[PDB]
């Protein structure tokens, strides 16, 4: 008799996939669902970005020398690097983590003058070997180390007031100097009892410089601790002090939103991406990735798996 | 398998069928033939394409950093973040494994079903003019030339045109 | 589809059949008629009702607020809460999408299988007295009145009564 | 020959659903799994509830004028509103978020007298235009502004002790007055060095009033900061003070548990609900919802989907 | 069910079959007998073993404590931990229920398919020498002794050996 | 005609399982996926473990008498028990939860001497009834209660420095004594105003002893509050004080990593486990468990379910 036979294709080299019932099932074709490869670069095509280099985000607000080119700007992406510099004079910022994350969430910084002026008893141009600029002693660009003009004399009872005339909230910072020795405390501010008060409608606090022995950081046992708050539109903030205030010459306004990235990978303007990690960019259409659980942006979900092959064909039954 | 055809009563696939996923081979007086079936091939491909369209995809959600790469995280909240991230990772790893295992089972069984549906379509066309050999072939009990073979593949074969000849040959 | 009947060898559905999901249409000397099949219809409805009872349901877990509506949250903890809630929402969105897609596939194919099971049941009852036309119908090779048609639908058709007549008509 | 045909039903207008393999699959019927509609109403049937109105939860413990109807009570559901008044006199509570949550987790407040009494040189009836009650100057109902009887004189060294005679822990609150100016400080508490210490078995702290310039909130530049602790059963808490303490006349006892709700929707006693959010109530039987990720109670899960149609029928193949 | 054999056209199972999952009962002049089928039995068992190997396991992720058993946890972070842990618990509870429900549906339908595939293999083997009774048996229209019955079970039955005898008995 | 019949097996009594479409589906066999039973022991085979008994982890650093057997050691598993003792003299540790967690993540403790010495007018051997050791009055083993040798005499201004000469970070603790009265404060430290300051390259703080009336705990109204920080390799930490400092005689080094368990179950050295909870060990092969959502190690996932039966056979259709 004549005959007609029904059949299906096969391939010489099939691919192994896993099913509900079988770990080693051969199919005609399959495709990977877990991304294993990363580009070792930050893909910045179509992104107005700022690479901070050795500038730490907090340094952008206080004006550390390393941040002189990053005091203002707009960006959709802000890139922070390892071992970035925030403090030239030894010290720290209170609530540092919350502040850094606010900066890394922003889409830019604008600076507005406080307009603080000082009487003739105040020398507002104090500088230090710790904060070098062009081979000369200098200071945080956005603040002023206020000291007594005459060495040893009492720093006068001063009031400085900043009013937010803008429609948006402004971030203000200041420092408190904690001298290394009593003789240094007396030289800059006098023998009087020192006290700094700061008050607004939504914030208030008081500070006292403390003299105390500490080890030297960058050659100095002294410390400048930074503090901060948000001044709401229309509100004012009042600084009352008589020695030890590191006063702001400017305040910051954070604008919009941007993606903060922490990474050691070099910029590539010819590559475009939505997902980033410490080691670079994840440019894939695949739903999963095994590169790192620490990613930012619009990303594939991290999974603890080398490979997960999705079948794109029938069982392979070769001849 | 689930529908009994692929890796079932059909002993193996055809490496020489490069123009489709399913098809026909035949033998008559005129010659030996082979031809892909477009409808069944495309039915399987479209269904696999639909799965790929659903699976090869991300969420639109934009995530920002909650762990500092370069400085220390707070002790208590750092432990909570690590616990939460590892918990989320275990869920996605589980969901990924299940998804692909389930989808792979269905893909293989769907392909099996398209093979059987083609076989059954041909069985019902041939009616009482052919008998199944058990290996996926139909022994046709009348002379079925190239045009006749085409009519089977085209779904325009008319059994009653050949019924007399076929029944006499079947019953001897 | 998987079982080849619905949107398969049965060309289309019947809009007129409002008293059931599956059924019979016949033609004999007395006329034509339509009758739904209760057992197949009920088998499909019961399985779908089973799905609805399992799916149309929420958990009994009582959740309380961790995000203040009328006040600002702490900066560090607020970012962790936003990351966690978005991660959880991505999981539930995904699971819901997979659930409904998987369930819809099974519902459609389950309905297809019940159509086929009814078709196979009838095929096996008729034995050597009828032949399949390929469109979901059986051509019965003997007279089959409204009682005879009823017996096929009732599952009480006895093939041996009509066998000699059927075989003479089939073999001709 | 005769014929019997097998078939399935169909409908005129089928519904589209998504499957594993097909984005646009037509079926005979389907049903929604994601709830889109909300009832713009707080459904309170079967709940002993308390609508706070313009009273803030913290105001219940200190006794703000707006909270006079909510100083004690019992409930299983507590409803907070937008712009609720906690503080009439300007200020803030230390550890405020935790305190608000404890109140919104509770199922009632009871009040117990401290029995605090004061010598004749103390005026314990200090009032202010900020905290108005019955058209006249008043104060927080559960506290007392202690000032010197004679203007300018030193407020006397005073000790007050509350004993928790109960079997359950009590929540004690007190305020510290931070004067606007040195003139105000001296008029109320005298020229002496002010100090306030608080001590129990499980709590220890000290406080100093702080003079400093601040902007005016509702006319006033001074501040009253609130602090709180839990006094364990059988323990005592000792206040030692010489000016600046805003002392409790009563302590609070939080009773049982209840559901805290933050919303702007109006109450409705004609319907019962187990799920609430900012906009109102969710009375659905469905497993998912797309109204808000912020919900409280027994709720369907939030999903980023407009609709997910579950098939309740076969493929629709019309004529 | 899906494939129509188990709890379908086969009325019930055999409690007396203790050496396998699927098998044969015959009746001839010599008497009756029972024998299990190895291949269909092992196919079902192997697939269930595969499910168990995948499902009966835990993750190797190491978790540490974020909640003190014997002391107080901070109010703000504590509420976040309770919200997160309860959210994670709802996910795993839901995933466990769905996994087992889906797998049970597949296990039952897979077992059904293996019964049908065995039935189909026998049907094609017997060709025109037997007819289906509708209850899972084949009425064999020739003398089929113990060796003949063994050849049907062994998949070595040659239909053409008995075809003439069977067509005489079937069609007269 | 002869006949051959196809069939499947069945059993007298089947098991009930749930499917997608049926809650009461009878199958031939099934197996459990949720573990309900725990071993009521801590299975410690193959683990270098330390059971702390009544010693609280923080007590290991300060040297509470209950922790005398646990001042140093190594372990991969550390077991904490209910009602363990940290403080013999009444008080508390600032940032105690983070500190307890660090100890419970560690794999051992080493102790290094600070080398601090004190002049002839200081008594550095202050003991208390509250801290008994060897049937006699004692003190925290790792600290020294410094007081004036002659009662009433001012405690001399003192500065002590610990240098970390190691290559890994050390953990240093100290206490501040808060006397019950002015008479006590004067007896121990003199009438001078008291101040303690602590400074390293990474840490700075100051402290003032608070004199205030308080209820007695273990018959003592005084309090000693503990503070801690990490001293980085090569860095100095400097203590400047004139009364009130409870000074470290040793610092701690936390060594490696280990698993911290909080449990009520007794040790069993004959069984192994990877998963632990309050009630003991979970040695199941099953994917889920209903014992507790609080587990540590490599564990099955917690589910709110008594049982979930997985079918291991066909539909049971009995005769
Ligand atoms: C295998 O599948 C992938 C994804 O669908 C496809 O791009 C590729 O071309 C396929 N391979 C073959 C040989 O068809
Ligand atoms: C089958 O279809 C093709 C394409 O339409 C046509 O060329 C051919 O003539 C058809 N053959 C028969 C026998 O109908
Ligand atoms: C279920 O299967 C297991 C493994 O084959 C077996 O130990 C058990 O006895 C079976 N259950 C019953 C009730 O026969």
């Amino acid at each position: 008799p004549d005959k007609i036979c029904l059949g299906h294709h096969a391939v010489a080299n099939g691919t192994i996939v896993k099913t509900l019932t079988n770990e080693q099932e051969e199919v005609t074709n399959a495709t990977e669902t877990v991304e294993s490869t990363s580009l070792n670069r930050l893909c910045m095509k179509g992104r107005n970005h700022k690479d901070l280099g050795n500038c730490h985000p907090i340094g952008m607000l206080i004006g550390t020398p390393a941040c002189d080119l990053h005091l203002t700007g707009t960006w959709d992406t802000l890139i922070e690097r390892k071992n970035a510099i925030a403090y030239c004079y030894p010290g720290a910022t209170v609530n540092e983590k919350a502040l850094r994350q606010k900066i890394m969430e922003s889409g830019g910084i604008s600076k507005i003058n406080t307009g603080f002026t000082y009487g003739s008893s105040i020398n507002s141009a104090g500088t230090t070997k710790a904060c070098m600029r062009n081979g000369g002693n200098s200071f945080y660009a956005e603040l002023k180390w206020l000291v007594s003009k005459n060495k040893g004399q009492n720093f006068p009872q001063t009031t400085n007031t900043y009013r937010n005339a803008d429609t948006a909230e402004h971030l203000i910072m200041w420092g408190i100097h904690h001298p290394s020795s009593t003789q240094e405390k007396n030289d800059l501010y006098g023998t009087q009892s020192l006290s700094i008060s700061v008050g607004s409608s939504t914030y208030k606090n008081s500070f006292v410089p403390v003299v105390g022995a500490r080890p030297q950081v960058n050659g100095l046992s002294g410390r400048i601790d930074f503090h901060w708050t948000l001044v709401q539109p229309g509100d004012k903030i009042i600084f009352s002090h008589n020695g030890g205030l590191i006063a702001p010459s400017r305040v910051s306004k954070l604008i919009g939103r941007g993606l903060g990235i922490q990474s050691e990978a070099p910029i590539d303007n010819s590559c475009e991406s939505k997902c980033f990690w410490r080691g670079g960019s994840i440019n894939t259409r695949l739903p999963f990735q095994n590169l790192s659980p620490r990613t930012v942006g619009q990303c594939p979900k991290y999974v603890n798996k080398k490979s997960l092959m999705l079948a794109t064909g029938m069982r392979n039954v070769p001849e | 398998g689930l529908f009994g055809a692929i890796a079932g009563f059909i002993e193996n696939g055809w490496e020489g069928m490069v123009d489709g996923w399913y098809g026909f081979r035949h033998q008559n007086a005129q010659g030996t033939g082979q031809a892909a079936d477009y409808k069944s091939t495309q039915a399987a491909i479209d269904q696999i394409t639909g799965k790929l369209n659903r699976i090869i995809k991300k969420t639109n959600t934009e995530f920002e950093s909650i762990e500092s790469e370069f400085s220390e995280i707070d002790h208590q909240i750092g432990n909570v973040i690590n616990w939460t991230k590892d918990s989320i990772t275990d869920i996605w790893t589980y969901q990924a494994e299940l998804l692909v295992a389930m989808e792979n089972q269905h893909t293989i069984d769907m392909a099996d079903s398209e093979m059987l549906n083609l076989y059954e379509r041909v069985r019902k066309q041939l009616r009482q003019n052919a008998e199944e050999d058990g290996k996926g072939c139909f022994e046709i009990y009348h002379a079925c030339d190239d045009s006749c073979m085409e009519s089977i593949r085209n779904n325009t074969y008319n059994h009653s045109q050949y019924r007399e000849e076929a029944l006499l040959n079947r019953l001897n």
